[PDB]
């Protein structure tokens, strides 16, 4: 379903005004 | 993941 | 606003730049 | 931080690398 | 629509679901 | 035009946010 | 060729402007 | 699809 | 600037639209 | 080049195609 | 690891303000 | 690459 820049792109509709960390 | 949108949230700060 | 496209753009170059160590953005 | 910094001025990979963990 | 409105302000995950099917 | 950029970002979110549904994107 | 979100990112740089449905 | 170009116009408004 | 995340959507577009024959770009 | 032309208007297909090889 | 788009964009991480030609 | 982002750099002008 969600992988490489595809996951850090939904990590980014959901998060992008919160921040995150992305840590593979 | 490689989850869902609603799942996915549980990253944010 | 064009900060939020802009992020987009960002993460994107991040996890380009990052590889296996990651990152963390925080706007 | 990358926001302020790398979305007025474009950033290098340089820039952008200080935003890795 | 979602033009007007979400290229404006910064939309929601509710103000985009209204473009659904 | 940065609306018409902007419009790239709109339709990626709607394809994540709508799932199996899908969506109607019209500028 | 054209799956997930790249076949949304190809039916944007052809309609972006006319609009369009998307009906998986 | 999972087409071309110009088959996907056939999918405008 | 608006013009480098625009040269973004242009690559992408340029990937799309010429195919097997590929593309220059320089900004 | 494509910069100046195309990222001050919108580009049509045919604007886009003369940058192909 | 970089196919398609994906390969594209890379390109444009580092080559985007020299540019260059993509020749598959 | 279908390689790096380092070797890339080798097709910029
Ligand atoms: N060396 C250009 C790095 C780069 C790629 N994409 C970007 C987007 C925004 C930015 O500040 C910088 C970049
Ligand atoms: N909650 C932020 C949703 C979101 C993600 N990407 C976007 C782009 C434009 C916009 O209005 C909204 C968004
Ligand atoms: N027919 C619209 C072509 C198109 C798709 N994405 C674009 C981004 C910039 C631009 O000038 C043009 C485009
Ligand atoms: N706008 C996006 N990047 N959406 C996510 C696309 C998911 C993609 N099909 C994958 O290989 O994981
Ligand atoms: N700019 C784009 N999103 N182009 C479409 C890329 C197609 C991609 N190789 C796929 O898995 O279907
Ligand atoms: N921001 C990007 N497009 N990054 C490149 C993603 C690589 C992708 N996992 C692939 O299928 O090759
Ligand atoms: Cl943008
Ligand atoms: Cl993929
Ligand atoms: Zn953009
Ligand atoms: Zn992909």
């Amino acid at each position: 379903h969600l992988c490489g820049s595809h996951l850090v792109e939904a990590l980014y509709l959901v998060c992008g005004e919160r921040g995150f960390f992305y840590t593979p | 993941c490689c989850c869902s949108l609603y799942q996915l949230e549980n990253y944010c700060n």
